[PDB]
RNA sequence: GGCACCUCGAUGUCGGCUCGUCGCAUCCUGGGGCUGUAGUCGGUCCCAAGGGUUGGGCUGUUCGCCCAUUAAAGCGGCACGCGAGCUGGGUUCAGAACGUCGUGAGACAGUUCGGUCCCUAUCCGUCGCGGGCGUUGGAAAUUUGAGAGGAGCUGUCCUUAGUACGAGAGGACCGGGAUGGACUUACCGCUGGUGUACCAGUUGUUCUGCCAAGGGCAUUGCUGGGUAGCUAUGUAGGGAAGGGAUAAACGCUGAAAGCAUCUAAGUGUGAAGCCCACCUCAAGAUGAGAUUUCCCAUUUCUUUAAGAAAGUAAGACCCCUGAGAGAUGAUCAGGUAGAUAGGUUGGAAGUGGAAGGCUAGUGAUAGUUGGAGCGGACCAAUACUAAUCGGUCGAGGACUUAAC
RNA sequence: UCUCGUUAAGGAACUCGGCAAAAUGACCCCGUAACUUCGGGAGAAGGGGUGCUGACUUCGGUCAGCCGCAGUGAAUAGGCC
């Protein structure tokens, strides 16, 4: 593994970069955090394969609490609490993709500290 | 690890039952004075465990003339006979060492007709 | 593992209660001693009686230390306490009775007289 | 003369005949082709040269295989060389198994130690601390240098460098058992290297 | 301790040799052509193994 | 002790700590000669520096007295070794007191209590590790050993034998065997330690709307276990047996000196010491070594010379995934001719009985569904993700003489 | 090098000197010496209990039962002769 502060630092650090990344599919950040998280999201997918309670009761505690996710409305105000996410839309797209999702994209190193940048997505 | 087991497999006793730390156990050891070999009968409470394949091992907790004493054994020695389990307790922990700081009336573990 | 400054247990019917070694007899600068191995110390406590007082220079043996010998075959004894049995210069103990276990590792060393009076030896 | 490289497993215990646990390591082998033999009239002396694992044939150039091929072989990993040994008895292209190392007992295996980066001049010596308290600042350091009169620092005086990665051997050890149809060895003790790393066997050299 | 000398003009740049600044793994990209990094984003084109990446 | 050449634009004292090193006028082990040496012990002298030479009580202590061991508890040099490496207790600041001296202010190698020790390594030096070039074509590997380093310690028991010895008393040389002490080289299968992204219990308070279930904070909140890794007090081994030339000493043969006499000519024995034997480094050994395999030729002329320039072979490097390696660089495993890492499916160490239900209880709680649930580094299997596409460097082999 | 956490067996052998660390630490109850200026020494020493559920609560608490290795379960809080 890779340290980066205290423990219960990079705990809510990487508590909090998957937890963006469920959200939008991408995300734009610094190389090292890039591998701890792919490490991690992919972790936390299967769990979006079994869906019953156990599952739901797991991934319940790696997930920022509540962040609201929406686009959507029929004739209401439909939220989507980016957990709930986790379960009825990311899931139901791997059944079939075994592990291994996500790409990691190498772009270039930033203006102030020369941090070499990197992207990330899902398919 | 594969390729040890297929050569650790000749000298695993197989008659060896089920016991789990918490568990009355009389042991026949095997003594040998002079050119004989008498059988000793070393007899407590299974403590501990080492889950290691051809190596794992236990210990066990007698008291005698009110000195405790401990041994321990291979789980697949030549040298034993024979062990056989004799009843069984209430327990919640996998490493009993809890107890050497414990004597008569209060080491008692309740038993478990299973 | 017992050394200087350290002490032991008088499992004897001589007289004496505690003790505080002083050497590790054999070696030209040993630290250590382990089941079965002689020493040298002066009682520190004391009952009424007894041929053996305070103050007295005495050799003893060491029986049933706290991480005990290894067995040849694979197996281990570790008691609970340590302890010692007085000795006069031939093997041959002052008290009159022993309590307490006294482990194996004595027969391989000529200590007889003791094991013929150990009520268990283990 | 007798002489195996191999790989290294691991430890394990094996009982014997009489009761008696004995901690032992598996050096494992396979066959291995003497590849070419060096003698007085062309070399200076007499040597044998022999190689234990296969690459693949990505992984050489012309020259390997131009040296290899003249025994008939994919090409090998390691390759190194023998003395002492009665010449005689060969050939270009043989194999050494398992066998030659039935019970003989008496052993000295070699091998490259661990790796420990740069390290303190504590681990290295068993130079020890000076008084962690009553004031002192004294913990952890190399000691003094020398004297005033030289007016310049002796040689050998040992401090700080990489610790660990230089060959070593050890001497008369015995051997276990020969499972030839696996090409296994079991030796008595403990033997220096890393797991995967690469051992080799010859006979005792103090008889 | 402290200099027991300044050091000469010479010593200075026999000291400097090893300080230099050197770039590395440059290729030509393969949809204009222009310089790009190796396993890199090309930042003009946009593209990688010759594909888009970048775009929304 | 003498002298006052040396240092006043400042050359810091004793002991103890870490670390050594050297001389022998030798403390133990090794070889010897003489004895007022029966034996076991001993006395002295000679050769010999290879290794080894303890824990504690009392004082600031060197010095010393004492207790308990041991083969032995050596003497000296190195700024009475070592303070830009440690302590500052001691003697030498400002406070204060006792005894004595001085009419006094004060003093006393007389005593008692307290008291500030700074420094970011430039050069050489020592410990490790890279870059450049050389070795006369360009490359991949395997080795010889001129030299250097390490290592060298020793007890107890049994048998030989209750013999030789001696009135008894007591008690061997030379041999053979077993097992220890200290020291030291490697490793994690056993016993143990650690193990802050592993498992369980439990307090406070706050958050996810509430009950149930969980997160946050409190030294990791505290407590009980503990994988890989790193580890010693744990495990395994080591100083074995030999050779050659010598030291003190002992001869053989033999004269100068018809004898005697180890010596001048001739010829031997002889020690932990010298040189080999054991382990490691080593061709920058510029006297730059040896062997196996691989790759074989464009343009103008400077003028044909050991000419200049361009494109390549063998190969190497750049770039990327990593660790059995690691301060960076290096070494090693791999880069779609693919198991290098991640992920996925199994498995193991490890915890010790998940959630949701149901039965028994008024309730705390208990039983059952089930060796359950969870499971960082460990073992297998699979190309789902990432090692794409690429680029740079890299020879065309001088002369003289002999032989063939 | 500094600031922290843990440790087998031994427990002052370190040291000028237990300096530094470790150990005790809350509330309720029992009990407590020499010595004395009679006020004190005295929190002397040395010991015991604490969680949760139900019943009875005269009032304080008493009974019964349940769980853990550990019940002022974390932080705060005299070492003694
Ligand atoms: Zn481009």
């Amino acid at each position: 593994r890779k340290l980066g502060r205290t423990s219960s630092q990079r705990k809510a650090m990487l508590r909090d970069i998957t937890t963006d990344l469920i959200i939008n599919e991408r995300i734009v950040t610094t190389e090292a955090r890039a591998k701890e998280v792919r490490s991690t999201v992919e972790k936390m997918i299967t769990l979006g394969k079994r869906g019953d309670l156990h599952a739901r009761r797991q991934a319940a505690t790696f997930v920022r609490n509540e962040v609201a996710s929406v686009r959507e409305e029929d004739e209401s105000i439909v939220v989507e609490s980016a957990l709930q996410k986790l379960f009825n839309d990311l899931g139901p797209r791997f059944a079939e993709r075994q592990g291994g999702y996500t790409r990691i994209l190498k772009t270039e190193p930033r203006r102030g500290d020369a941090a070499p940048m990197v992207v990330i997505e899902f398919v | 690890n594969p390729l040890i087991q297929e050569l650790t497999q000749e000298q695993l006793r197989t008659d060896i039952p089920a016991f789990r730390p918490g568990d009355t156990v009389r042991v026949h050891a095997k003594v040998v004075e002079g050119t004989r070999e008498r059988i000793q009968l070393f007899e407590g409470v299974v403590i501990k465990r080492r889950g290691a394949g051809i190596s794992e091992t236990y210990t066990v907790r007698k008291v005698s003339n009110g000195v405790g004493v401990e041994r321990t054994f291979p789980l697949h020695t030549p040298r034993v006979a024979q062990i056989e389990v004799v009843r069984y307790g209430k327990v919640r922990r996998a490493k009993l060492y809890y107890l050497r700081a414990l004597h008569g009336k209060a080491a008692r573990i309740k038993e478990i007709r299973r | 593992m017992i050394q200087q400054e350290s002490r032991l247990r008088v499992a004897d019917n001589s007289g004496a209660r505690e003790i505080l070694t002083i050497k590790v007899l054999g070696g030209s600068g040993r630290k250590t001693a382990n089941i079965g191995d002689v020493i040298v110390a002066t009682v520190k406590q004391a009952t009424p009686g007894g041929v053996v007082k305070k103050g007295e220079v005495v050799k003893a043996v060491i029986v049933r230390t706290k991480s005990g010998a290894r067995r040849a075959d694979g197996s281990y004894i570790k008691f609970d306490e340590n302890a010692a049995v007085i000795i006069r210069d031939d093997k041959s103990p002052r008290g009159t009775r022993i309590f307490g276990p006294v482990a194996r590792e004595l027969r391989e060393n000529n200590f007889m007289k003791i094991v013929s009076l150990a009520p268990e030896v283990l | 003369t007798k002489g195996i490289l191999g790989k290294k497993v691991g430890m394990t215990q094996i009982f014997t005949e009489s009761g008696e646990l004995i901690p032992v390591t598996v050096v494992e082998a396979t066959p291995n082709v003497v590849l070419q033999v060096k003698t007085v009239e062309t070399d200076g002396y007499e040597a044998i040269q022999v190689g234990y694992q296969d690459k693949r044939e990505v992984l050489s150039n012309k020259p390997a295989k131009g040296h290899v091929a003249k025994a008939n072989t994919a090409p090998k990993r390691f390759i190194k060389e023998f003395k002492n040994v009665e010449l005689g008895e060969y050939e270009v292209g043989k194999e050494i198994k398992v066998d030659v190392f039935q019970a003989g007992d008496v052993v000295d295996v070699t091998g490259t130690t661990k790796g420990k980066g740069f390290q303190g001049a504590i681990k290295r010596h068993g130079q020890s601390r000076g008084p962690m308290s009553h004031g002192s600042r004294y913990h952890r350091r190399p000691g003094s240098m020398g004297p005033v009169a030289p007016n310049r620092v002796f040689k050998n005086k040992r401090l700080a460098g990489r610790m660990g990665g230089d060959r070593v051997t050890i001497q008369n050890l015995e051997v276990v058992k020969v499972d030839v149809e696996r090409n296994v060895i079991l030796i008595k003790g403990n033997i220096p290297g890393a797991k995967k790393s690469l051992i080799t066997i010859k006979s005792a050299v103090k008889a | 301790a402290v200099p027991a000398r300044r050091t000469s003009k010479a010593k200075k740049a026999k000291r400097r040799t090893h300080y230099k600044l050197t770039i590395k793994g440059l290729n030509a990209c393969s949809n204009c052509g222009e310089m790009k990094k190796s396993h890199h984003v090309c930042p003009a084109c946009g593209h990688y193994d010759g594909k888009d990446v970048m775009s929304k």
